[PDB]
Parts: C-alpha cells; structure tokens; sequence
C-alpha cells in the first residue's frame, strides 16, 4: 500500500519535465531577442563612431 | 503348536485384512501435515508509471 502511495506522490509530481521544456524554450528566444537587440545597436553605434573617429 | 490348527485361519486372516489395509489406513489419510506458512512479504511488481 505505501509503495503504491509513493508512487502516486511522484506521479503527480511529473509536470516539472514539461514546465521545464517551457521555461527553456521561452528563456532561450527571450535571450536570443536581446542578442539581436544588442547586434544591431551595437553595429549601427559602431558605424557612426567610426565616421566619428576617421 | 496351536498356530497349525488350519480350522482356524479365516477368522484370524479377514479381520487383519479389514484392520490393515481399510481401517489403519483410513485412519492415516485423515492425518495430514500442511505446508508451513511462508508469508512472503516480498511480493509486489506494479510497475514504473508510463514513463
């Protein structure tokens, strides 16, 4: 009986495998639009700081 | 030697037949020994869940 309680504790405890699915999905993307983000100020800060330092 | 009186046999052959092999022997098939107990307490396969 007490192994078959267990088993049901941990069974109900299984939706972090898929939470975590979603959090890595949804930190990767997030990450990935500031990287954009931060290349293209970045570039354009580069661009017009090099017409500056010539 | 009385055991050779041959007038005498029948009534001590048949109810030896009878005592030994029906009534002795009824009497020890109602003589029986169980198997011990063995409680397993070991005796649980369910399974994972799924995954």
């Amino acid at each position: 009986i007490d192994t078959e309680k267990s088993q049901q504790a941990l069974v109900q405890k299984r939706h972090y495998l898929f939470d975590v699915q979603r959090n890595n999905i949804a930190m990767a993307l997030e990450v990935t639009y500031r990287e954009r983000l931060y290349r293209v100020y970045k570039e354009v800060k580069n661009r017009l700081d090099y017409h500056i330092s010539v | 030697m009385p055991q050779l009186n041959t007038t005498v046999w029948p009534t001590m052959i048949t109810p030896m037949l009878l005592t030994l092999f029906l009534i002795t022997q009824l009497k020890m098939l109602n003589t029986n020994y169980h198997l011990p107990p063995s409680p397993k307490p070991m005796k649980m396969k369910n399974y994972n869940k799924p995954w």
